[PDB]
């Protein structure tokens, strides 16, 4: 089990569920950049085929969950919501750059354990890199 | 590609009678719909998200149902206050998020800034800043929501927490949403007179799995575009 | 879900079950291959980090896998009917040390003599064999 | 890591009385246990496989019981034939396998030749061929065993039909699987006196989730290595 790039998943377990879009809606950013980006410019850097794995994996994942059409006890682990982080992490990494999200990841990672009466009121925000 | 179509086009009723209100989707968008008011000269109001949950102020005398295809909105006790011009914002997706028509329905018997906005001649740009005080933009969504002068509510885009936007069909490429440190900004490029309106950016609050684009909660009162060839 | 190296579901999907080992023994296998190329060698391969989308993605898989089981609740029917797995960690394990050529023709072979009628085929199918001497 | 720890080492019964065998692993290898007897001077045969299920000519007064950890071997009453020394071949995965020390039963009242088996000197390398024949190389494992003289059944590795070798940690780095069309070679590095011994290849059958290290049949006769540096 593993993420390497610098980060951990104790990183993005900070990170709240709202922070994060759908399953379905990354997927269409990532359709937005796969389809725009991989094979668009010829880069082949490691966040696009780490995106194909995600986005493949939860394809044969969902296959299962399609597959439990055969039963009806049908409660279907959607906790694979930890492929959300996943999908945004290397999404805003192959926006913002491994650099810039990890230096996210780190201050904020910091943010949350620093009690609210030192810290302001709000996370960090990421900021977009603009035109 | 998601259609909420919206009957009846009027309602006339009186006091203590009963209102529905049908709105049926074009896909299975779950239980994300959502029913709006909006009165004349102010932002929209949500009345329920969810599809049947209501929010901190709507009177029990409101009720949602449906899901995935089938919602309707009903009003068991109407009184004057209640008339108003009622929509439905479905959402699919992020980018498949569709308002409906909207119903007036007439009876007888969070701190948000928009700005920016201007008068631009056709063709060029124009960029709108929703500043926005008191709410997390680390945890919660913006989205833009623009109406036009007699038209109902058009559904722009939304942008997350994650600092990701999304837009939807009409809008891709023309329209782009940024995020800053206090501030969202829409940005408009090859601007037409089908453009000319009056800009809402609202908040957002994400569902279990992730869909914010139907409840939007608070709004702003707008800011306004308008668009001619003059000088 | 193969194509990008050059075969389709058929020609892997031709090959016995017994053709293939375990899960647990193909994870032994690309485990100890990432560990002496991608590790210190770095200049990995396309089959080296495909091992690990599955060695990943399984992890993530049987991680659902087990946690079913603590609901026997009626039906707690488990898919360890993914060998395609088993076939996906073979595909990518032979081709790094066979070769991709190697693989490719061999399963190729293979597809020719199961569907050749068992009358004009030899007794037994194609073996892989290693690499020689 | 798994090792089987068979008691008790060693019965002596009578005729129609039962003769009572158990195997204790070190971690829960589920089913993959399997129960063989060797008479002295012949290659092991294979009785019961999978902790349960009896093989073809076994008599019904043999049975095996146990899964998970604790794996019992009972002959109901038992004859002179079934005077013989007898071992628990369980597997981890096909890289941890191992027999059992072994248990002599004393009892009062398609086809494989191994070749190359020659006398070695210390350090020398040497290579065994597997002569398969009547067997499907690509639907069926070849094993590689070995027994000392005098001494129990010891696993040394396997190649299945998709040509992936597998090796026990003890032999690791010396003993290496391959396989041609018709045969399955053992390579051998550095040899040492501790591996005098006799190398016997049988073919595994694999169960339907692909473990064929528990179940050896048929076997080879067997070929004797000695070391020595008198070569």
């Amino acid at each position: 089990p593993y993420k390497e790039f610098g980060a951990t998943v104790e990183l993005l377990s900070f990170l709240p569920s709202d922070f994060f879009p759908s399953v379905r809606d990354l997927l269409d950013t990532a359709a937005a950049l796969y389809r725009d980006a991989l094979e668009s410019p010829e880069h082949a850097s490691p966040h696009h085929t780490a995106l194909r794995q995600a986005i493949l994996c939860w394809g044969d994942l969902m296959t299962l969950a399609t597959w439990v059409g055969t039963n009806v006890s049908y409660v279907n682990t959607n906790v694979g919501l930890k492929f959300r982080q996943l999908l945004w992490f290397h999404i805003s990494a192959l926006t913002f750059g491994r650099e810039t999200v990890l230096e996210y990841l780190v201050s904020f990672g910091v943010w949350i354990r620093t009690p609210p009466a030192y810290r302001p009121p709000n996370a960090p925000i990421l900021s977009t890199l603009p035109e | 590609e998601l259609v909420l179509t919206q009957t009846p086009s009027s309602v006339s009723a009186a006091v203590g009678g009963t209102v529905t209100i049908n709105c049926q989707a074009s896909q299975s968008i779950s239980s994300r719909l959502g029913w709006y008011q909006q009165k004349p000269g102010q932002p929209p109001k949500l009345l329920i998200y969810g599809a049947s949950t209501l929010t901190s102020v709507g009177p029990s005398r409101f009720k949602g149902s449906g899901s995935g295809t089938e919602f309707t909105l009903t009003i068991s006790g109407v009184q004057r206050d209640d008339a108003a011009t009622y929509y439905c914002l479905g959402s699919d997706t992020s980018t498949d998020t569709a308002f409906g028509g909207g119903t007036e329905v007439v009876v007888k018997g969070e701190q948000l800034v928009e700005s920016g906005g201007r008068l631009v001649p056709p063709g060029g740009s124009l960029t709108l800043t929703c500043t926005v005080s008191g709410i997390d933009l680390s945890s919660n969504a913006i989205s833009w929501v623009r109406q036009a002068p007699g038209k109902g509510l058009e559904y722009i885009g939304i942008i997350y927490g994650g600092s990701i936007p999304y837009y939807s069909r009409w809008a891709k490429g023309r329209f782009t949403i940024s995020k800053t440190s206090t501030t969202v900004a829409l940005k408009m490029s090859t601007l037409t007179a089908s453009d000319t309106a009056t800009y809402f950016c609202a908040r957002g609050k994400s569902d279990g799995d992730g869909y914010a684009a139907y409840r939007l909660d608070p709004w702003g009162l707008g800011t306004l575009v308008t668009i001619s060839s003059l000088v």
